[PDB]
């Protein structure tokens, strides 16, 4: 089970930064539950593998490099040349986000999402993971640090008799 | 053609683009300029055209950004004015300049 989150500033708000989540089983195609929070009221929804196969084949282009831009486009892979641009509609209950180029904008996807009824239980999980998450990385990243400390004490002794040796 | 058709086709054929004409112009005349003034270039630019009693539909799909982008060309059969202006009168002038 994979999850990401990312930042994105709505165009119908371009003051206040959204964070989006999106969590996949095993590969992005299998389908994801996007959930969307401001903070204090947060949305979620659920798509399937149908609809991305629905929208690929509208979008006349082939599977592989619509799950491409997709990925590019949620989980903060964005390169350098390319600005992306979501929407969300409160009243209407609409998420939708498009790839600007130039002056020509491209409605790559479009989902629905339902309003959760208790945004402190999503909030304190996403919360969780980011501790969660902060917690492991600083785990590994000591550990492997004592290894290269003691790796590099080793290489020292090591080449150290090596001169001796050599020498004799 | 003028501006309303290009806008209006442009919405029919891309539904999900959504550009003004000058945009769509520029974008259409970078991606076929390379190619008229020179072959070999290495642009995604596919060609087709069928056939009707007079008109003949050519169809470019192309990419920008690695996006989709399709136009069609509706030409009707010219004008006998036109066909004259731009192939038998300079013909025949290419012609002369070369006698002499």
């Amino acid at each position: 089970m994979e999850r990401k989150i990312s930042r994105i500033h709505l165009v119908s708000e371009p003051s206040i930064t959204h964070f989006l989540q999106v969590s996949w089983e095993k590969t992005l195609e299998s389908g994801f539950v996007i959930t969307l929070t401001d903070g204090h009221s947060a949305w979620t929804g659920t798509v399937s593998e149908s609809e991305i196969s629905q929208e690929a084949d509208d979008m006349a282009m082939e599977k592989g490099k619509y799950v491409g831009e997709l990925r590019k486009a949620l989980l903060s892979g964005a390169g350098p040349a390319d600005v992306y641009t979501f929407n969300f509609s409160k009243e209407s209950c609409y998420f939708f986000f498009e790839k600007n180029l130039k002056d020509v904008s491209f409605r790559l996807g479009s989902f629905n999402l339902e309003k959760v009824e208790n945004p402190a239980e999503v909030i304190r999980e996403l919360i969780c993971y980011c501790l969660d998450t902060i917690a492991e990385n600083q785990a590994k990243n000591e550990h492997l640090q004592k290894e290269n400390e003691r790796l590099l004490r080793d290489w020292n002794d090591v080449q150290g008799r090596f001169e001796k040796c050599v020498s004799a | 053609v003028d501006t309303s058709v290009v806008s209006q086709r442009a919405k029919e054929l891309n539904k999900r683009l959504t550009a003004p004409p000058a945009a769509f112009l520029c974008h259409l005349d970078n991606l076929l300029r390379p190619l008229l003034k020179d072959a070999a270039h290495p642009s995604e630019a596919t060609f087709s055209c069928d056939c009707v009693a007079d008109a003949l539909i050519l169809r470019v799909r192309s990419e920008l950004s690695g996006l989709p982008f399709y136009w069609n060309f509706h030409c009707m059969l010219a004008s006998p004015s036109l066909v004259s202006q731009h192939l038998i009168r300079p013909l025949m002038g290419m012609s002369l300049a070369l006698q002499c």
